[PDB]
DNA sequence: TCGGATGTATATATCTGACACGTGCCTGGAGACTAGGGAGTAATCCCCTTGGGCGGTTAAACGCGGGGGACAGCGCGTACGTGCGTTTAAGCGGTGCTAGAGCTGTCTACGACCAATTGAGCGGCCTCGGCACCGGGATTCT
DNA sequence: AGAATCCCGGTGCCGAGGCCGCTCAATTGGTCGTAGACAGCTCTAGCACCGCTTAAACGCACGTACGCGCTGTCCCCCGCGTTTAACCGCCCAAGGGGATTACTCCCTAGTCTCCAGGCACGTGTCAGATATATACATCCGA
């Protein structure tokens, strides 16, 4: 189905999902597109910054640290994954008032 | 010595058709005293080439005595420790030129294993020889991997009880001694005991204690049954039931509310048949061990072991102790000392030049130290006690042919005097599961004694 | 028998860089986000709805999920992209 | 060296790094101490006390940064129980 | 009379361990009372987690603690883990 | 003349206003606030007279929270004057912008 | 409009009386005014979406509720 | 035709709580007990809440609960201040705090 | 509303006290509030497990999970004392 | 250490406007049957948490200079508190008056349910190179 | 000047990527019944203009006490080196635990039928507010 939609995700397990964890009693014919449009958006700007983080470094292969990196530059992804812990990712390297 | 010349004369056989064998001689004869024979059998003219030995930590040191004793002059150097072998790596000889200063190179398990990098860069090795088959016994093991990364053009392993727990340590040793033996599909033999016989008698070769020599007379083993104290059987049934890390947390001095031991009944309740002092150490800290020095005397085997040691120091004949963990070796040391006997003792805890010397000590004869305390892996295997006598097991389960390894270290070439051993355990209890169980394995082995 | 996001990530992933690549520890971060980020959507549609008196969850009602639980400038672009996709798929 | 200068090596060491600061077995011993309170005769997946590692010591490192930067508001660089007290007073633990 | 040996298993936590959680944290000098309420902090918020990861065990009438009981109680405190 | 001395009726103050339960801005510059604020996001809105009180209970309850905790970075500093750097402090290590 | 200047420094003094300061240096009445902006703006935007989801024109008591619920901010007496 | 909540013995309406309990589609089925635990337990925390609230009157000896003592006896109790957290009780205030010369 | 469950409890407490028309208003947005928590932990319970029937054990570790230590101890017992009087009596 | 300026703390009142009962329908309770299945309580195979060991060897514990950072004290001066005399502007009340929010009535379109397909995905076969991973030397350093 | 460090050649090996046989998921088609959207009306709900009063904000002057900087002392924390003991460990063993599938029952969801509640609106009865009065208590300066 979710060819018509020029989307790379499954519209149709994505249905599935939302009649199986009853959110409520009848789902839309839109709301399966619109949610797994904007999921490919957000995947696409996690792995863009990411893979950045990975040129710099001189890998060709991301990895966890990347991922923690590319989320504590950008102010956006920061503010929303405010309390998460990428397991084992590091800390942003920091130095305070002194040599 | 015969058997032995029968012994040399199987394992040149082995070297011509270009085989590899398990010398499962009978334990406690011939074995090394028949390694280092033929390894001069060919280190003569054949030379030695990459030549190397890997054995248990306490053999290492016996090994290094014998060839100081039998042969004339072997090159021959103990690559044990770590750091400290990277001198002696060099000061040995040439790198990979080998002359007749080449020394035959003699490692352990653990070195073996952490470090076989260094070793993997010497030629196809002549022929590697393993002590202890019982070590491979398990198709997984890491040794085993390790193991593969040299270059063996020949491979030997030496023991005593090829098979204990059950067929598949037969299997996993095969593919190790013969690939040619692969058969990695659970074997085909599951009438079929000829059938077994005939793949087998080409390489094992095993002899008997009864031999043709008298030599050692016969041994006896007897159990002798204790009776289960009250206090234990009070310690018992509220671990059957509950409320013991209470009722004995009525006192408590340590580790207040102390964790429920209640894992494995079976252990809880085996530990309580050796001693209800493991118990009580724990729930309460008791930093004293045991005052009165005959709260001893409420473990009912205690006291059995107490009666007999009285009636065997009646004649003096030295005696030897096993055990299972090293808790319960330590009461009794402490029991002991207190009445002032002297007592050696080798568990695991102590280091191995140290056991070493232990033993050259108690060897000496005119020294009084008759007691030996001896845990089971940890010095069960490759020491002589012909000093010694008598061999008491405390308590062993699990694996009956761990049991038998230690009875032969008192009983070995040498031993003159008749040996005894004396199993003890407790009438009506968790032991007589376990001697059942035991039994039960046995039954296995000499279904596996048939076969022969 | 365990059904997951790995296709769907790894295809935009050769969308966007096509030759870096990706390990499975980061494989498994990126799904458990898009997880948490479904379930975020899903529960505050579902809450909207109740506050009014509907029992059923269409789009536009997406539309303020997506407006209450992503910051700023992120909704901006995500909101217009959704009704794009609304739109391809309905005048087809 | 002189006082203060490999410290700064281990500011640069350690957030480089991404591996595991305390050491596991105590750990485990740990919180299987501090659960016989709850239930007793309880057993724990191995990945169960590897998530509790990941929490516990991101939860301390994110801890020291903020009672750093109370110490520097008072003008020192030493940080004294006094400052863990300040950064949980405001945080709300 | 010798046996015991025995230490609180609070002290496994070893003052070179917090010096590295506080080097990492960008802190240069440390105090010598530092140890001992680091070291109280962190048994309470992890017996806060543990607490909550058994009740969440107990409903589903296991006897084991899983990754994922784990991860709820830390999602239940306002913390999320990714990753597991 | 009879005056009192510095921060004499500054602690009168404080029991004052921590007995009382009033309301403590002005009602009509509060409402062109909110309503200017408002004038971005949609242009031409009413607000229910109810609803204007309810922000301006919720904005004092807040502003009177972060008070009295930027008052613990004073005290922590060795002072009792509070400065801009108290309410970075204090908004800081609670994360409201980090 | 220069509304923001309405939050009168009296005003100021008086919630920081009840927040139990002795002194306020000079400064603090620009940072706080600018702090409040923030608070409402977030608040703001939050209840006029609850409000045009409603396809209504009058943000009432409840978008209000709403908006400060979702931001760990309960408020109890206004429904 | 007794009601439910005499058969359970308490205040609060059982029947009036499993007709909030299905409206909202909190799941499919709802069982018996649920709603008389779910009111039992709503009666045990308003009881509790209440008491303090009327202590706190008498102290400031009053004979009419408002909203400062509800507030007073919250924020002075352990458990109820965990619960009720981060919750504004309007037209209440904050108790006295004196700290140091300030 | 509650407002006559919470005025009943209160005669059964302090029989002479009485209540501002705002002090209710309160009483009744805390029920509305606890209600709502304790139903929606139950659900999560419910869903974590596969099970579409929210019986009296999703209640009670909803309240364990929600009440603090020593008011979740006091709220099970009263739960469950009035479920054994509704179910044998 | 007294004597004085006020400040809160007790006691007189009135005065609301509220909090309290008593009505009225009208919608939600409870009661009784029937249906389907969703749990409940079994029986079995296993992958899997739980003891000993046992080495061993990094990492932890102990001790010893010695400096550099915390803390106390002292002086200066600047910015904020107290009180007083203007100046705005919020907040009482009166007029209206539109711009909504709420309810009802009506039809067309849209989503749940159900049968029959078939191609998506998942668990499990192999295979190679991008991670690492080792020495070994030129360069900074304080 | 003895100490600190990157880059560049040398190293394996096992995890990422491909293939796969498949089977159960998601697609197309067809019905039905009831949620949409919508149009019409009514009555709240909100906003805005005006005049008056008075309480609060605002400006200002003094003065002081609190912030901030400088200096000295001493103590405790850091860096380094040796020795002990512990975590990452090789092996051992039984086990309990954990997600599997089984007829069986009884336990919820329905469709309904009426007694019962409750919520809204219409009234009084205050009681805690507030203002005037009166002591009883406290900053303050000398
Ligand atoms: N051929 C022999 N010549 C001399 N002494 C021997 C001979 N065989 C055995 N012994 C003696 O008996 C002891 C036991 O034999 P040993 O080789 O140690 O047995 P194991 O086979 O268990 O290694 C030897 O240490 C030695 O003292
Ligand atoms: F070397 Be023997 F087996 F003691």
């Amino acid at each position: 189905r979710s060819s018509k939609a020029g989307l790379q995700f499954p519209v149709g397990r994505i249905a599935r999902f939302l009649k199986a964890g009853k959110y409520a009693e009848r789902v839309g014919a839109g709301a399966p597109v619109y949610l797994a449009a904007v999921l490919e958006y957000l995947a696409a700007e996690v792995l863009e910054l990411a893979g950045n983080a990975a040129r710099d470094n001189k890998k060709t292969r991301i990895v966890p640290r990347h991922i923690q990196l590319a989320v504590r530059n950008d102010e956006e992804l920061s503010k929303l994954l405010g309390d998460v812990t990428i397991a084992n990712g590091g800390v942003m390297p920091n130095i305070h008032n002194l040599l | 010595k015969s058997y032995q010349l029968k012994g040399v004369k199987w394992l040149i056989s082995l070297w011509q058709n270009g085989l590899n064998g398990i010398l499962a001689d009978q334990m406690g004869l011939g074995k090394t005293i028949q390694t280092i024979g033929f390894l001069s059998h060919l280190k003569g003219n054949g030379l030695d080439g990459p030549y190397l030995v890997i054995a248990p930590l306490s053999t290492l040191s016996n090994w290094f005595n014998e060839i100081a004793r039998f042969t004339p002059s072997i090159n021959a150097i103990i690559y044990h420790g770590d750091k400290n072998q990277r001198d002696e790596l060099r000061r040995k000889h040439m790198p990979k030129t080998v002359g007749p200063k080449f020394p035959i190179v003699i490692t352990s398990y653990e070195v073996a294993m952490n470090d076989a990098k260094r070793i993997l860069r010497h030629y196809p090795w002549k022929y590697v020889v393993i002590d202890e088959g019982h070590r491979l016994k398990n198709h997984k093991c890491k040794l085993l991997r390790e193991l593969k990364h040299l270059k063996m053009d020949n491979k030997l392993l030496l023991t005593g009880t090829p098979l204990q727990n059950n067929l598949s340590e037969l299997w996993s040793l095969l593919n190790f001694i013969l690939p040619d033996i692969f058969t990695s599909h659970d074997e085909f033999e599951s009438q079929v005991v000829s059938k077994l016989h005939g793949i087998l008698r080409p390489f094992i070769l095993r002899r008997m204690k009864c031999d043709v020599e008298l030599s050692l007379p016969r041994k006896k083993e007897i159990i002798m049954y204790a009776t289960m104290t009250d206090h234990q059987k009070k310690f018992q049934e509220h671990l059957v039931n509950n409320t013991l890390e209470a009722h004995l947390g009525e006192n408590a001095i340590r580790g207040q509310g102390w964790k429920g031991k209640l894992n494995n009944l079976v252990i809880q309740l085996r530990k309580n048949c050796n001693h209800p002092d493991l118990l009580q150490g724990q729930i309460d800290g008791s930093y004293l061990y045991p005052p009165v020095e005959e709260i001893v005397g409420q473990c009912g085997k205690f006291r059995l072991l107490e009666r007999l040691l009285v009636r065997l120091f009646a004649n003096n004949h030295k005696v030897l102790i096993f055990s299972q963990w090293t808790k319960l070796l330590d009461i009794m040391d402490y029991y002991f000392s207190e009445k002032g006997f002297e007592v050696c003792r080798i568990d695991g805890s102590v280091k191995l030049d140290e056991r070493r010397r232990q033993i050259k000590d108690f060897s000496d004869e005119k020294s009084s130290c008759s007691i030996f305390l001896l845990s089971t892996r940890a010095g069960g295997l490759g020491i002589n006690l012909t000093a010694a006598d008598t061999c008491i097991l405390y308590d062993s389960d699990w694996n009956p042919q761990m049991d038998l390894q230690a009875m032969d270290r008192c009983h070995r070439i040498g031993q003159t005097k008749p040996v005894h051993v004396y199993r003890l355990s407790t009438a009506q209890s968790i032991e007589t599961r376990v001697l059942k169980r035991a039994y039960s394995k046995l039954k296995l082995e000499h279904v596996v004694i048939g076969q022969g | 028998s365990v059904e997951t996001y790995k296709i769907y990530i790894f295809k935009v992933l050769k969308q966007v860089h096509p030759d870096i690549g990706i390990s499975s520890k980061a494989m498994g971060i990126m799904n458990s986000f898009i997880n948490d980020i479904f379930e975020k959507l899903a529960s505050e549609s579902s809450k909207l709805a109740r506050y009014n008196k509907k029992p059923t969850i269409t789009s536009r009602e997406i539309q303020t999920a997506v407006r209450l639980v992503l910051p700023g400038e992120l909704a901006k672009h995500a909101v217009s992209e959704g009704t794009k996709a609304v739109t391809k798929f309905t005048s087809s | 060296f002189r006082p203060g200068t490999v410290a700064l090596r281990e500011i640069r060491k350690y957030q480089k790094s991404t591996e595991l600061l305390i050491r596991k077995l105590p750990f485990q011993r740990l919180v299987r101490e501090i659960a016989q309170d709850f239930k007793t005769d309880l057993r724990f997946q191995s990945s169960a006390v590897a998530a509790l590692q990941e929490a516990a010591e991101a939860y301390l490192v994110g801890l020291f940064e903020d009672t750093n930067l109370c110490a520097i508001h008072a003008k020192r660089v030493t940080i004294m129980p006094k400052d863990i007290q300040l950064a949980r007073r405001i945080r709300g633990e | 009379r010798h046996r015991k040996v025995l230490r609180d298993n609070i002290q496994g936590i070893t003052k070179p361990a917090i010096r590295r959680l506080a080097r990492r944290g960008g802190v240069k000098r440390i105090s010598g009372l530092i140890y001992e309420e680091t070291r109280g902090v962190l048994k309470i918020f992890l017996e806060n987690v543990i607490r909550d990861a058994v009740t969440y065990t107990e409903h589903a009438r296991r006897k084991t603690v899983t990754a994922m009981d784990v991860v709820y109680a830390l999602k239940r405190q306002g913390r999320t883990l990714y990753g597991f």
